[PDB]
RNA sequence: GUUUGACCUCAAAUCAGGUAGGAGUACCCGCUGAAAAGCGGAGGAAAAGAAACCAACCGGGAUUGCCUUAGUAACGGCGAGUGAAGCGGCAAAAGCUCAAAUUUGAAAUCUGGUACCUUCGGUGCCCGAGUUGUAAUUUGGAGAGGG
């Protein structure tokens, strides 16, 4: 037959995440990959191959 | 034609039958002017295009080019977030202050747990109508999630009366409807 | 990451919502051709753990057979169709009494994204054309039981090669 | 023993290395902490502008000692 | 007696035209001539001056192609290599030197060194 | 039915392969450093024998990486296990003692 | 708003670029199979191949092949006879890649078109693909974050 759902597990929450993953240097600071992207477009103009 | 037909006879057989109450959470949604002002916030956090951010990078890679090295001063990027294994990796910690969730999905199965989840880790989830409307206020052609983290101090009183709205409107509407069996009424 | 969440909810398999699902799809595919090509994998973590990347030159064929084995004959079917395809792998999704249904991830060595990207470039080998005909896939080397174990002996094929071994004799310039 | 001597000063024979240099704008970078903070890494480590990135305490030692034995002393 | 290849280089393509014109009906005259004569010696130098002529003609049509698709990074399939079944396919140089960045990085960390034993 | 005619050509073969390699490896011996293992099965357990490669460990304790070990051209196995003292001793040695003899181009 | 638009699906293209077939087939790999034939699929080899291994030892260490194990173990109207494998010695030796937790301070990824260029390609620009996940990093022998 059919029964509603029971939440035996939802109406518990979790104050607290599920992993002790520290956290990352990268989040807090300038995005690094997006520098190594604008020196790459200033290695391009110096060669003149990118017009400003 | 044959794909008319078939599109035309889905949605008969599924509500001829009985969904579990794991589905039918979806089509049980958000209202219109909830929805409405939602959308007028996340337009508010549009995420940076493409041509935006290469133009934003041609600019400064000039100014550095020139060197006219302005400064070293950029607060941080706030936008939406839309990545589903990224919606879900912002759950967890939790960071997730609003997530938006589309009804249509096409593999359900990538989706049914997130209502479940949001709810055991507390976050205001809310079950957004169409894909395709988080895919325009996020640059892609659909997106089926859009989690939301970091507000200005101009946006978070909004943020958190929109939180208490949703909350009034969505958790406290639906949550024993949610656990009944939708459909099974013939066509 | 989500695909934990879907591996698990994959493992209950007739738990309520996934035979809801597979009922539907069951219907929805029999609508549709014995073999079709599918948008998208149905199981999209399956396909990974087969080895499936979202981009150009990956193909997603859904195919029916009838209850060798069902799913290399399943396979065999796609790469009758589609022979400039090469067959990456394939799985299970759905059946019926009248049918099963498998998922089957193709690869095309056209493509430059695939003639390039290392990770995937062997593919475009002319020694990997028609992998599911000589049971070089992954229910191919199944079928022929193809491991290290003392479970696994002289088995069909390989019986007849040590049958090969019986069958031919060796001699030296000196005898021994 | 002859040509193992000659590849055992061949081995032997140090090529001619170049110095890892420093960047112009990370030194230039690092000559505006030194006027700023002087020397001292408490300040400088806990300093918002021009130290975005935020770096290791040492990190900043070893850059600011390989740009003194550069230029500067 | 007969034309010579590197003559017909020089020429404009109306010329070559034209020197064809004149080599067929060379032909047909010397057909006439033929059907009374048991062996005749000039038709056989003839028919190589047609062929020389088709040579020439056909050379400078193709290279004229071959310049007009110069730039592109296409052609038409005559006018590529033919070289074989399948050295046409399933590789380039470029798409077989192809390697990951992870073995790239690997391949300059730790290159195979070069040694001598017992030294 | 097959007869080994060409035993005599093969080892011609096999050694001009033993030249040819040789060529590209021109000072490097054409073979790995190998361990000195001892024998299972107590028929054997008093035999030594050549091994497949060292371990880790035994890498670590002759004083470098296992990955820059195979540049150097020492075998190395990671499914092994070092379990007695004086074979890993003894492999230690012959370790050394390699690195003793070789000389190596930068 | 009876309008307009996002998608999604499905069609159509004398649209662009590619690719499949057939022959041969000694060797290889699958399928079928009698008293071999046949079928299908490749290559210069193919297959297999880096242990859910073998062992019981003072343990060994991807696969492959040779000698030995050995006409032994085992099987078999235990009749006809069938018929291995561990170890050892040798040849050859080589190891690697994914899939799991976020780059979220910026999809960082790629096909294609075009303009040039030093063209088995490169650069630029623009369409697209892609978050229903393309890159970097990590495959337990750990590894990652930091310091």
């Amino acid at each position: 037959p059919y029964e509603p759902l029971i939440d035996w597990f939802t109406r518990h929450e979790e104050v607290m995440p599920l992993t002790a993953v520290p956290e990352p240097k990268r989040r807090f600071v300038p995005s690094k990959n997006e520098a190594k992207r604008v020196m790459k477009i200033v290695r391009a103009i110096r060669e003149g191959r990118i017009i400003p | 034609p044959e794909y008319v037909r078939v599109q035309r006879q889905k949605k008969i057989l599924s509500i001829r039958l009985k969904v579990p109450p794991t589905i039918a959470q979806f089509q049980y949604t958000l209202d219109r002017n909830t929805a409405a002002e939602t959308f007028k916030l996340f337009n508010k956090y549009r995420p940076e295009t493409a041509a935006e951010k290469k133009e934003r990078l041609t600019k400064e890679a000039a100014a550095v080019a020139e060197g006219k090295s302005k400064q070293d001063a950029s607060p941080k990027p706030y936008a939406v977030k839309y990545g589903l294994n990224h919606v879900v990796a912002l759950i967890e910690n939790k960071k997730a202050k609003l997530v938006l969730i589309a009804n249509d999905v096409d593999p359900i199965e990538l989706v049914v747990f997130l209502p479940a989840l949001c709810k055991k880790m507390g976050v205001p989830y809310a079950i957004v109508k169409g894909k395709a409307r988080l895919g325009t206020l996020v640059n892609q052609k659909t997106s089926a999630v859009a989690a939301l983290t970091e507000v200005r101090a101009e946006d978070e009183a909004a943020l958190a009366k929109l939180v208490s709205t949703i909350d009034a409107n969505f958790a406290d509407k639906y949550d024993e409807v949610k656990k009944h069996w939708g459909g099974g009424i013939l066509g | 990451g989500a695909y934990k969440y879907l591996e698990e909810l994959q493992r209950k398999k007739q738990s309520d919502v996934l035979r809801f699902l597979q009922r539907v799809r069951v219907w929805e595919y029999r609508q549709k051709n014995v073999i079709h090509r599918a948008a998208r994998p149905t199981r999209p973590d399956k396909a990974r753990r087969l080895g499936y990347k979202a981009k150009q030159g990956f193909v997603i064929y859904r195919v029916r057979v009838r209850r060798r084995s069902l799913r290399a004959t399943a396979e065999e079917r796609v790469g009758r169709r589609a022979a400039n395809l090469r067959v990456l792998n394939s799985y299970w999704v759905n059946q019926d009494s009248t049918y099963k249904y498998f998922e089957v991830i193709l690869v095309d060595p056209q493509h430059k994204a695939i003639r390039r990207d290392a990770r995937y470039n062997w593919i475009c080998d002319p020694v990997h054309k028609h992998r599911e005909a000589r049971g070089l896939t992954a229910t191919g080397k199944k079928s022929r039981g193809i491991n290290k174990g003392h479970k696994f002996n002289n088995t069909k094929a390989g019986r007849r090669k040590t049958w090969k071994r019986q069958n031919t004799l060796s001699l030296w310039r000196y005898r021994k | 023993t002859e040509v193992v001597k000659k590849l055992e000063e061949l081995a032997s024979r140090p090529v001619i290395r170049k110095e890892r240099s420093q960047s112009e704008r990370e030194e230039e970078w690092l000559e505006k902490l030194y006027k700023k903070h002087g020397d001292d890494y408490k300040k400088m480590f806990f300093d918002k502008k021009l130290n975005i990135y935020q770096q290791s305490e040492g990190d900043l030692k070893r850059r600011l000692l390989r740009w003194k034995k550069r230029n500067g002393i | 007696a007969g034309v010579k290849a590197y003559e017909l280089r020089t020429k404009s393509k109306e010329q070559l035209a034209s020197q064809l014109v004149d080599l067929k009906k060379e032909l047909a005259e010397l057909k006439v001539q033929k059907l009374s004569r048991p062996s005749l010696p000039k038709i056989k130098t003839v028919r190589k001056s047609i062929a020389c002529v088709l040579t020439v003609i056909n050379e400078q049509q193709r290279e004229a192609v071959r310049q007009l698709y110069k730039g592109k990074k296409y052609q038409p399939k005559d006018l590529r290599a033919k070289k074989t079944r399948a050295l046409r396919r399933a590789l380039t140089k470029f798409e077989a030197s192809q390697v990951t960045e992870k073995q790239r990085k690997k391949q300059i960390a730790f290159p195979q060194r070069k040694y001598a034993i017992k030294a | 039915v097959k007869v080994h005619f060409d035993q005599a050509g093969k080892k011609v073969s096999r050694r001009n392969a033993r030249a040819t390699r040789a060529a590209k490896i021109a000072p490097r011996p054409l073979d790995l450093l190998r361990p000195v293992v001892r024998a299972p099965t107590v028929k054997y357990n008093r035999k030594v024998r050549a091994g497949r490669g060292f371990t880790l460990a035994e890498v670590k304790a002759a004083g470098l990486t296992a990955a820059y070990a195979r540049t150097i051209g020492i075998a190395v196995d990671h499914r092994r296990q070092n379990r007695n003292q004086e074979i890993f001793d003894a492999n230690v040695q012959r370790l050394k003692e390699y690195q003793s003899k070789i000389i190596v181009f930068p």
